[PDB]
């Protein structure tokens, strides 16, 4: 099981192509690949966040 | 992909682009698209290697400034053989000193059609700021 | 738009317009409006990278001085090949010194028709000022 | 309006003036009186350029000195194509070397007709003096 | 392998990399693998002396302007014989120019694609960090 | 062994070898092993001499620019009579400008193969280190 | 005895050598030991004069440089005149400079076969050291 979600809507820095925006990726509280990029990708949420058990 | 073929025939004719990009017909008939592209792509790329310490790679708009350097680095591109009194040459060695000095940071990246660039934060950075007992306690 | 094709005309002659602009006809008959259109963009963008750091962008009046260096860069930007040599050259280069003496705070920009350009907020910043204790307590 | 026609006819000549202003007609036989207006507007524009930093821009007086150095610079514009050598160019060179050490305080803007002229504010500034304790009390 | 022979081949033309790689044949007929390799081989091997101290070695992708600067080192090491005057030497002294920028932390590795490069560890390095008595206790 | 008869054979043509090294039969027919030998060995001497402060000498492996230095000066030593303005001359010259670039810090030896070379120890040296009192007693 | 009679005739060829080393026969027919022993034991002199600062002098072991070195120089003393602009005289040139480096601490003294050479003590020299007190007492 996956430990990490963010499913309230919530805004997280995501950046596509030389600026960082909302969008809701990753989202999740364990990384085993993409950790540079997650880091830039998972910055902490900006409005609320709650976690879920997505089992993936 | 700052410029494109209608851009390069605008600036340099036709004719010039069919003259310097035909190479298999003599005299030349059509303009193979192939070697417009990878030209543009090459003047990309040195563009890139020049502003990719102060700007965000993956521009999402192109500066008019930016277009006509990639113009003349397009055209210079094209020639197998390129001298150094050739005044194609002179014209891309200006454009390469404009680049290196918006890279100095002497020049500006200018509107792209009426808003700013996207500058990188390089200069953002700072420890964080320790300043307790200074909260209004 | 710092000059119009009316003001190439004027300081050009509308035959020598005519002669850099229309490519494709051989003696030229009309001015191609694109090119100068072009050939006038590039030189803004130009004076805008050289005048970001000082000056707003979107300039609602266009100083005298500004219109004669657009002019002057537009019309050496209608030449497909320009030698060192060439006194359009010159007289391009001259015009640059002047651009960069403006940015380097050596010259100022004039007057619109009557009003002073607009300065950008580079030099206003300070901290804000902490100064209790003078408050007329 | 530094210069007017008048001063140009009196300094370079009616034929020379005809000569580098009638460009439809050859040979000339009149003087266009807009190209001479758009080349005075370009040599006040300069001059402006070179006074803003010390002087108020919109003067209302013509020092002599300006005069002349507007002449000049208007004359040299009249030429579409000017080289490095030609006479006309070291003119407008040493013309605008005298600008350049007006700008830089060596050289004062003389009198116009019998005043000064009206230096800008710009050495004026001090913060305002805090001097209490000192006022006779 | 930053190039390849169809990048070689688009850049000069197949024309010019059959005349300079076939050796054996007066005319040439075809294009000699084998020597194109060694070439490119020897480019790349530059390319990574100039590049070793600032990224890994074994790049897994490719940047543009390192194609373009491959491509032309190894043209140029396909000539036996190459002279200073050469327009090709130029080329890649130029070349070398752009790579020793880039060594010198003066210009950036580009985009490969659309991702950044990888940069070597040199900087990462510090001692530790002793900073008990720091740790909420 | 930096390179070999191969090499030579695949950078500078067969044909070019046999002239170079068959000094007993005019014309040559043959390539003379012990004189291309020998001008290896020079060339991996010279090579040593430059790189013996920052590697181990017997390298277990050969990287690829350095194949390619060996190679041009095993050519040029293979000149009985070389001139200062000779083509090979001035490649040998370079080739040397890369080797003391490496040797002085600026260069880096490039991979072998996948791994890279064997660095001396001589930066490695400190005293030890006395730090009793600082082992958690 | 840094290289033999053998090493000059592999580098210059034995026709060469003849030629330069046979002063009483016109067309030369043989190759005298005795100048050749004299050119050969003056280069290692200049040789030993170089490098007498930093190893021992009587070398157990020829260094690979050290024998072209010595071939060069021998055969630039063979020539009873030698002009400035002879390209042997520039050969020994560099080789003298290659001395120059070697003895000033920039190139080091390569590989002998499979050891390294013997570096004098100059270096190893201090007072001895007191440090009673500090001996486990």
């Amino acid at each position: 099981e996956v430990e990490g979600v963010f499913v309230r809507a919530t805004v997280e820095r995501r950046c596509r192509a030389g600026f960082c925006f909302d969008k809701e990726g990753q989202g999740f509280a364990d990384g085993v690949l993409s950790d540079e990029q997650l880091e830039a990708l998972e910055s902490d949420p900006l409005l609320k966040v709650e976690r879920c058990t997505f089992s993936g | 992909s700052y410029c494109t073929l209608a851009d390069l025939i605008e600036q340099y004719s036709e004719q010039k682009i069919r003259e310097v990009s035909d190479r298999v017909n003599k005299p030349a008939t059509t303009i193979d698209t192939v070697i417009v592209d990878r030209a543009i792509a090459d003047a990309d790329s040195e563009i890139d290697l020049h502003l990719h310490g102060r700007y965000q790679l993956p521009l999402a708009s192109v500066p008019t400034a930016l277009k006509r350097i990639a113009c003349g680095l397009a055209y210079a591109n094209l020639h197998i053989v390129l001298k150094e009194e050739n005044p194609v040459y002179k014209t891309a060695e200006h454009l390469r000193k404009l680049l290196s000095g918006i890279a100095n940071g002497k020049l500006s990246l200018a509107l792209d059609a009426d808003g700013k660039p996207a500058p990188v934060a390089n200069t953002v950075q700072i420890s964080e700021g320790r300043n307790d007992w200074g909260a209004d306690w």
